[PDB]
């Protein structure tokens, strides 16, 4: 079967963990604990195909900031996360792609643009401001509750079939 | 290129050799190295390999004893701080703050990402393996000495971290969005667990009931279980107890299918029992429980079931089809079982017997060390063999059915004991003396019996309703 | 083309029973074991001139799974029974071990060996003369091998193969 190669980035405190653990459990991890660097695997069967998902959750915390280019070598795709109640962690999307599109040295790498803990209320990032940085990525954008699940599957599964098409 | 600390005050700067360290034939793959070198390569500075960590902290005991393993990486999270190179050493004689462009680097490029990922070793450590802590209390002190007085601002966000971790361990819920079926009832009604029988509970919710029953005791086997083949010796009961718990519900469950078979002597009500099974064989299929697909495969090729030739010619052939299919899984070393297992959907529930029969082979047939130039090294190749097998273990353990327990028939099976007061052997004569009353060697010709069950033989069938 | 046979090998667990036939598929020149890969339990050999191929199915480490010993055991014209020198309760374990076989196969006369298996530099408890003794009452070859030293594996795998042959 295929194995593909998913990394998780986004800012400290976004989700990047909890989407993973309730992709991977259907469990909604309530704790904040600060991811170094953590590896998942998933069986599932995606569009009549049966895929090997690894995942790669890595660390949100500016302090692990030097090893980022260690992640995005290996990556095939990748899952680029904020949180709508946090401008701050929408403005480090920015980032994260271009440090992507350096490491792989290219302009056209799979990738999902992520608004997480869309079950709250106390919305700061609108829909159509995170969807127009979308469109000048050339990428879909989804929004998720790690949660409530909603959008969850979605996200990853979205991911894996920019990596075939690819 | 960066400068590294003298091997004379910072062991794990020795260069690599072929003395020290082997490749296997974008991260390098290890096939053997002193420990010193493994752990260097754990918490290596140039790349990310969280799998290294879980294999590493899975296995590490056959090499490596607990107290020995903190004190390496403890030893590794101490790296000595270059001293100012000749630029500074002059920008300090001139009253002048150095740029100390050398000592940011290495701290910026070795320093903290070793100890970032000596403190992820750490945290694993404590999550997935906490049983050296459960089991040597000196242990988990050192260690939350060692967490408890790291000191710096980098690493501070984790080392708070780590300590509430292993605080929630030392005092040691699922989301589904689509509902689970209705539970299915058949002559047996809730409450009257007097009645639940073989032939009274709907073979749907059987096959449902011990599909959750047997993902459970999946679930529950740890690794610590497992590496060392430690569930075929002498102490298997005190370091295996959740994988032999699992093993002897499948047997009781196998033996309970052959008892229900030979204790029916009418052959029209014994091809009723036989068909039942198969039809919770159907539904263990749809439910991908492999484990309760082979307990079904044992019990008709079983000596007692398998000889009964009159009560098969009276099965379906649709049905004698699903039996001969769920056979074929097996045949071949499991051929097309390892098939099916690789190209399902999950949740699943695997059969364990191939991975333990692996495991101990790997074990078995490969050396722990490899002798290259008089020295010894680990042979960490055999290791990753191993935690390639648990990891694929841990991997269908992560997925829950979406079903509805019912506690009644959970309990029910729970309890069952068809071997009685009997020991194995007793029993298992018995079984085949049974057989051997109920359809006669050839040439004698076959007796007839009277009938056992007052309710109604006909199968409410195996597909579910749903009422609105 | 040629000849397959089916060889089924059962025994007491914990005692080093798998090395019987990890020795014999192995390269025998290197330690260096994968039984994940299909090619690790068959093995094309010349016995008395006559080319074969020898299936071997070894299910050790499912001892505990014993409801299942049936359907393995079916599966086999030619059985092991595997005892260790240094664990007597495993030697004791052959005679049920055998009428299981017997019962499976239906047949009082079904091709089999004794083998008593040295794994380790522990005191020996059984003694090769009762195990000639049981041999003999039970009209099969007894063959005694060393885990180690791959004394003895060949012997065991090949007197079988005759078993078979002879039957
Ligand atoms: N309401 C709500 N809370 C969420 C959601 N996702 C995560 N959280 C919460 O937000 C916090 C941070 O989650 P976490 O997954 O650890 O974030 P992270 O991005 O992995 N952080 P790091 O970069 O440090 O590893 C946790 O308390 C978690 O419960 C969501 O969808 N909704
Ligand atoms: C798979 C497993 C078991 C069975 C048997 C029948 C086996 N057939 C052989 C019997 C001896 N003669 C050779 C054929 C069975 C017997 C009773 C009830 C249901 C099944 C078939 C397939
Ligand atoms: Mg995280």
């Amino acid at each position: 079967m295929t194995e593909y190669k998913l990394v998780v980035v986004g800012a400290g405190g976004v989700g990047k963990s909890a989407l993973t653990i309730q992709l991977i459990q259907n469990h909604f991890v309530d704790e904040y604990d600060p991811t170094i660097e953590d590896s998942y695997r998933k069986q599932v069967v995606i569009d009549g195909e049966t895929c090997l998902l690894d995942i790669l959750d890595t660390a949100g915390q500016e302090e692990y900031s030097a090893m980022r280019d260690q992640y995005m070598r290996t990556g095939e795709g990748f899952l680029c996360v904020f949180a709508i109640n946090n401008t701050k962690s929408f403005e480090d999307i920015h980032q994260y792609r271009e440090q992507i599109k350096r490491v792989k040295d290219s302009d056209d790498v799979p990738m999902v643009l992520v608004g997480n803990k869309c079950d709250l209320a106390a919305r700061t990032v609108e829909s159509r401001q995170a969807q127009d940085l979308a469109r000048s990525y050339g990428i879909p954008y989804i929004e998720t509750s790690a949660k409530t699940r909603q959008g969850v599957e979605d996200a990853f599964y979205t991911l894996v079939r920019e990596i075939r098409q690819h | 290129q960066m400068r590294l600390p003298s091997a004379d005050v910072y062991r794990f700067a020795e260069p690599d050799s072929e003395e020290n360290i082997i490749f296997e034939e974008g991260i390098p793959i290890i096939k053997a190295g002193t420990v010193i070198k493994l752990i260097e390569r754990l918490t290596y500075h140039m790349y990310a390999d969280p799998n290294f960590v879980r294999t590493f902290l899975t296995t590490y005991r056959s090499f490596c004893k607990p107290q020995e393993l903190l004190s390496l990486i403890i030893e590794r999270f101490e790296i000595p701080e270059p001293e100012p190179t000749e630029a500074d050493r002059i920008a300090i004689e001139n009253g002048d703050q150095p740029l100390s462009a050398e000592l940011k680097r290495f701290r910026k490029e070795y320093i903290q990402p070793v100890q970032l990922r000596v403190l992820n070793v750490c945290r694993h450590w404590v999550e997935h393996h906490f049983y050296d802590f459960e089991r040597d209390a000196y242990l988990l002190q050192r260690m939350e000495e060692f967490i408890g007085t790291v000191r710096g601002k980098a690493m501070k966000k984790w080392v708070e971290s780590i300590t509430k971790i292993i605080q929630r361990k030392k005092i040691a819920n699922i989301t589904f969005q689509s509902s689970p079926p209705t539970v299915e009832w058949h002559i047996s009604r809730p409450g009257h667990i007097e009645t639940f029988d073989l032939l009274t509970l709907h073979p749907i919710e059987i096959a449902r009931q011990l599909t959750l029953l047997e993902s459970d005791l999946y679930r529950a086997v740890q690794p610590s279980e497992l590496v060392g083949s430690v569930w075929t010796k002498e102490d298997k009961e005190i370091n295996s107890p959740n994988l032999l718990k699992m093993i002897r519900h499948t047997t009781n469950l196998t033996l309970w299918f052959e008892k229900c078979i030979v204790e029916t002597e009418n052959l029209e009500e014994r091809v009723a029992v036989v068909s039942r099974i198969i039809e919770i064989l159907q539904v263990f299929q749809e439910l991908n429980n492999f484990n309760g697909v082979l307990e079904v495969v044992s019990a008709m090729n079983s000596s007692p079931v398998y000889r009964l030739d009159h009560t098969f010619e009276q099965i379906p052939s649709r049905q004698k089809k699903i039996l001969e299919e769920a056979h074929e899984l097996s045949e071949d070393h499991y051929k097309k079982y390892l098939a099916k297992l690789r190209s399902i959907n999950p949740p699943c529930v695997p059969f364990f017997g191939i991975y333990l029969t692996n495991i101990l082979k790997t074990e078995e047939g490969n050396p722990e060390v490899l002798k290259r130039h008089g020295k010894e090294l680990i042979n960490f190749s055999k290791r990753r063999k191993v935690a390639e097998i648990t990891g694929e273990i841990q991997q269908y353990q992560n997925q829950p059915y979406c079903l509805r327990v019912e506690s009644d028939i959970k309990r029910f099976f729970e309890n069952l004991n068809p071997m009685g007061n009997s020991m194995e052997k007793e029993f298992t004569d018995y079984l085949f003396n049974k057989s051997l009353e109920i359809e006669p060697r050839n040439p004698k010709p076959l007796p007839r019996f009277p009938k056992k069950y007052s309710y109604p033989l006909k199968s409410p069938g195996v597909r579910p309703s749903n009422p609105r």
